[PDB]
């Protein structure tokens, strides 16, 4: 019959959940994000579309920070996004409260896709509508990561989602081809800032407000840091000159 | 409630012209056993705070684990965490005095003495002292256990009253500092020789010294001395 997607964790049919489906329209409406694993790091960015001019410039920050080695950006219902950092800081916390050292991306990734999953197993709650990208370094090296409304994640050398995932995936593909040997810190920065900007031209009509985030081994001491000021300005160029 | 086994002694502490000193000496003792030497009992908090514990060591390591927790707890979704939103010494007080007052409330307290030392944004300096009663107080001078007895009459005598801060010097400050730490080293059969002393300025910043040792001590006069009354040789 029909009607086997008014109720979260039901089984359609054909073995799909059809509301974690809904979620992802949720995600693919929302602004573009994305992140790329450097040989000893990880950059994170994110499309920020200005409303209007009485959107006060830098202050409504996407990015957050886990711990103090994590970062998470994601597209979709920022609230949702939100509740799932919200998570994963107790989540962290608990870790290194009971084994010291500060919780491994692996680890990390595998919390947070327990609690998404656990959000697609009964009808009495929605799936996140939101799919983050995240990482970050640990013991041995950096780690880059997506995750679906369905709890679906897996480790990735770049990722995207939102609005131009397509664009940006193209770009992401390009850089993998053209660096077998692996881009650094700095110049994903750069990359990083080329792709928001043309993956911003499936929203063209309304301007928009760059934000960089990165955690390197060597450039931050793998600690995660938001790109600012000059670093911040040289990325932005170097987009606004590949723009043309 | 408990009984602390693993104890830090004296912590001692007073406030200058431009900033504040702490010091308190790296012994762990174990009742009369001076088991542990590499104890670090002065515990940074950013760059304008330092916290010093005496009592007991478990639970001091305990209230370190809740001091970096609240570093990175203050970072979160805070874009002036290194700025305007940073830690101030006056929020890592409130804070630990809350804790404080809370535990020995449920009659299970974290058996420590604490002293914050720390310069407030604003310039000012901060010296407050907690207990394991939650009790608290300020004064140009805090110490706690037996030096709240030996050091706090010998820096006194530099900053009897708050109109002597503006007048004592970082040298003079340390200096006292210094010498009382080693007062403390000849009555105290529960203090080391080895000790950490660290300065928040307001204008160079936190200095942090390690390793530092008493020096300059008088034993000769010992040699003198024999019997206990009327024994002669």
């Amino acid at each position: 019959g029909t009607g086997y997607d008014l109720s979260n964790s039901v089984f359609s049919p054909d073995g799909r959940n059809f509301q974690v489906e809904y979620a992802v329209k949720a995600v693919e409406n929302g602004t573009t994000s994305i992140g790329i694993k450097c040989n000893d790091g990880v950059v994170f960015a994110v499309e920020k579309l200005i409303t209007s001019k009485l959107l006060v410039p830098q202050k409504n920050v996407k990015i957050q920070v886990v711990d103090r080695h994590i970062g998470c950006v994601y597209s979709g219902l920022i609230p949702d996004g939100r509740h799932l950092v919200n998570r994963g800081r107790e989540e962290a916390a608990s870790f290194k409260k009971l084994y010291k050292t500060p919780i491994p991306i692996p680890a990390f990734a595998d919390r947070l896709g327990q609690y998404v999953q656990a959000h697609t197993l009964y009808n009495s709650v929605r799936p996140f509508g939101v799919s983050t990208i995240f990482g970050g370094v640990d013991k041995n090296g950096a780690h880059l990561y997506m995750l679906e409304p369905s709890g679906s994640y897996w480790g990735y050398k770049g990722a995207a989602t939102g609005k131009g995932r397509q664009s940006a995936k193209a770009e992401l593909e390009k850089l993998v081809d053209h660096h077998p040997e692996g881009l650094s810190a700095r110049e994903a920065v750069k990359q990083a800032a080329k792709i928001i900007y043309l993956a911003h031209e499936d929203n063209k009509e309304k301007d928009f407000e760059l934000e960089i985030s990165w955690c390197s081994l060597s450039e931050t001491n793998g600690l995660h840091k938001f790109v600012k000021g000059d670093l911040l300005q040289e990325a932005i160029d170097f987009a606004q000159k590949e723009i043309n | 409630t408990q009984q602390p086994i693993v104890t830090g002694t004296s912590v001692i502490s007073m406030k200058y012209d431009n900033g504040v000193i702490i010091a308190a000496d790296n012994l762990g003792s174990y009742g009369s056993l001076l088991r542990f030497n590499g104890v670090e009992r002065l515990i940074p908090v950013g760059d304008n705070t330092v916290v010093g514990i005496s009592g007991d060591i478990s639970d001091m390591q305990h209230i370190e684990r809740l001091l970096k927790d609240l570093v990175t707890e203050n970072a979160y979704d805070n874009p002036l965490a290194d700025a305007e939103e940073a830690l101030e010494p006056s929020y890592i007080f409130e804070y630990l005095a809350t804790v404080m007052y809370q535990r020995r409330s449920k009659m299970n307290p974290l058996w420590n003495a604490i002293i914050v030392a720390g310069v407030q944004s604003n310039g000012d300096q901060f010296l407050r002292y907690v207990n394991l009663l939650g009790v608290t107080y300020s004064s140009p001078t805090l110490a706690t256990g037996f030096g709240a007895h030996m050091a706090n009459p010998l820096l006194r005598k530099v900053v009897d009253r708050e109109s002597d801060i503006p007048k004592t010097t970082v040298q003079v400050a340390e200096e006292a500092i210094v010498n009382a730490m080693r007062v403390l080293y000849y009555r105290d059969a529960r203090s080391s020789r080895n000790f950490s002393l660290a300065i928040i300025d307001k204008n160079t910043g936190l200095t942090f010294k390690k390793n530092l040792q008493v020096e300059n001590m008088k034993w000769d006069f010992a040699k003198d001395i024999k019997g206990y009354g009327t024994q002669k040789i």
